[PDB]
RNA sequence: GUAUGUAU
RNA sequence: GAUCUUCGGAUCACUUUGGUCAAAUUGAAACGAUACAGAGAAGAUUAGCAUGGCCCCUGCACAAGGAUGACACUGCGACAUUGAGAGAAA
């Protein structure tokens, strides 16, 4: 099972800027003029991963609490068959931790300046931002085509007059997973960051609103039945003779009373 | 000339020997001056490198030399200083 | 001093028992037997962290 | 050179510090012009 | 027209 | 496996893994290119020492340098009034 989808590797050897990088043995980087071709001016990915035709078993899928291969959502993982990471898509059951992205790579205080692989911890985002091209409006066909492969979204926006996208994600590991995948590909190369908090206020309330409802869903398996039964109780009732019956029988609280009676 | 003081036997050879860092083994003389003589020109290269003073090459033959040629900013972060230089000079000798 | 080569080793294993506090809920106790242990620095390793200066 | 030995890089400028002490070993065993070699003994880092 | 800083 | 010794039965040997990524664009130096501007002390030229830190480089350095390394503020006020004249509000 599996599939390698490049069985040989790449092997690293360069000169770029020709007349001397010269090679920084510490960090292991060229140095030299024109700064600015390293900032900017990422060349194309020579391979991307189909979900369908490549995915499948793994020697992780036996072990309980793996993570995915990173090589994998770049479309190049030489052992594929015999990999020791996952080859799926992230489901809502695959779960993870707080300190550690989907991938296994531990997360950091908070970000970067250029937005890297990798967010913070202290924030959470189910966002992409992205730079892509922009033919007609068939853009939004061709953008909800491929994004919604790499896992389920929430909200596909597309601005038309800077060629942007914010795009959010049902579960947060499908954001991480899906960044790296769409990074460095054609439909220049799609240019895939973390994403600011979006301006204005309304907007952030919307989603302050939809954290909140996370978070009230997280909680809400917590909380006691008791006080479970009565939110609900409530709101079916929306009752009162039943709450005075209650109260009538109460007059560690709970416990104490019961173990008097 | 002193006498002596009275203390036990501290030996910094022996103690490096006893962590789980170091290993033993027996081979010709040579060898190991040679092993010495890169070592040296290693652990000093990346010196240089890590101060990013990467426009300076030391020869095989710790000699330290300018590729570029410099500013006189870009001069004030070479200026390696009186340790390093004896430093160096101790290795030209154990490489000749 | 940073003590050159001077490394010395806290080499007994320091056992302890640890008893959890009902943290989220579920299995309360049980007691588990902690087995510390000091990992030996290695005596090159120079300094693992910058000085930062804050008011 | 290699990223390989990323992690070691670390400790081989922490070797800088000894390596005074290892020329003046090396020398107090020069192996003296009768002898047409000389075996030795080493203690060698295992970051080599 | 550098020593020394400001912007991309 | 080896040594004793009933084919039972002994005895000797006991839990590895120094990991900031599992495969060098998007998670560990910035400098460099370019453009502008272009060097304290109330004429102009000019040595300097200090001074204060969320500014720092070179240096084994509690020497010394780096333009004297660079950068460096100075309304308020704890509010009385006097005596007269005019105005609007109680
Ligand atoms: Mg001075
Ligand atoms: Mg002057
Ligand atoms: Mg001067
Ligand atoms: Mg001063």
């Amino acid at each position: 099972p599996a599939r390698k989808q490049i069985e040989t590797r790449p092997e690293y050897e360069m000169e770029p800027e020709q007349p001397g990088q010269v090679y920084n043995l510490w960090y292991n980087k060229w140095s030299g003029g024109m700064r600015q071709d390293p900032l900017k001016s990422q060349v194309k990915s020579e391979t991307r991963c189909v979900i369908s035709r490549d995915s499948g078993y793994t020697k992780a899928d036996k072990n309980p609490g793996s993570f995915f291969c990173l090589y994998f959502a770049r479309g190049m993982c030489s052992e594929g068959s015999k990999c020791e990471y996952l080859h799926r898509l992230p489901k809502d059951t695959d779960f993870f931790n707080a300190n550690v992205d989907c991938f296994g790579r531990e997360k950091h205080a908070d970000y970067r300046d250029d937005m890297g692989g990798v967010g913070s911890f202290l924030r959470q985002n189910y966002t992409l931002y992205v730079g892509g091209i922009t033919p007609t409006d068939d853009i939004e066909e061709i953008v909800s085509r491929h994004f919604a492969e790499w896992g389920d979204i929430e909200r596909i926006r597309v601005l038309n007059s800077r060629g942007i996208a914010f795009i959010t994600y049902l579960n947060e590991a499908n954001a991480q997973f899906a960044k790296e995948a769409m990074a460095h590909q054609s439909l220049e190369c799609l240019n895939v960051r973390w994403a600011t908090t979006d301006p204005n206020p309304a907007s952030q309330a919307r989603n302050q609103r939809r954290l909140e409802e996370r978070a009230a869903n997280a909680v809400k398996k917590l909380l006691p039945k008791q006080f479970l039964l009565d939110l609900e109780e409530t709101k079916n009732g929306k009752x009162x003779x039943x709450x005075x019956x209650x109260x009538x029988x109460x007059x560690x609280x709970x416990x104490x009373x019961x173990x008097x009676x | 000339m002193a006498h002596p003081k009275s203390h036990t036997n501290r030996s910094l050879l022996r103690q490096l020997k006893n962590t789980k860092f170091f290993q033993s083994t027996s081979i010709d003389w040579v060898e190991a001056g040679l092993q010495v003589c890169r070592q040296g020109y290693n652990m000093l290269q990346l010196l240089i490198h890590r101060k990013g003073l990467t426009y300076l090459h030391l020869d095989y033959n710790c000699n330290l030399k300018p590729t570029k040629t410099l500013t006189t900013k870009e001069r004030k972060k070479s200026r390696f200083g009186n340790a390093f230089h004896l430093m160096r000079e101790i290795l030209r000798l154990t490489k000749l | 001093q940073p003590k050159s080569a001077v490394v010395q080793q806290r080499d007994d294993p320091v056992y302890i028992r640890y008893t959890p506090s009902n943290q989220m809920g579920q299995a309360l106790s049980k007691q588990r037997i902690i087995k510390m242990v000091t990992a030996e620095q290695d005596p090159m390793e120079p300094p693992k962290f910058r000085h930062k200066k804050v008011p | 050179s290699s990223r390989k030995f990323r992690a070691d890089k670390r400790s081989y400028l922490g070797a800088l510090k000894y390596l005074p002490h290892a020329v003046l070993k090396l020398l107090e065993n020069m192996p003296m012009p009768w002898e047409e070699y000389r075996e030795v003994k080493v203690l060698y880092h295992v970051t080599g």
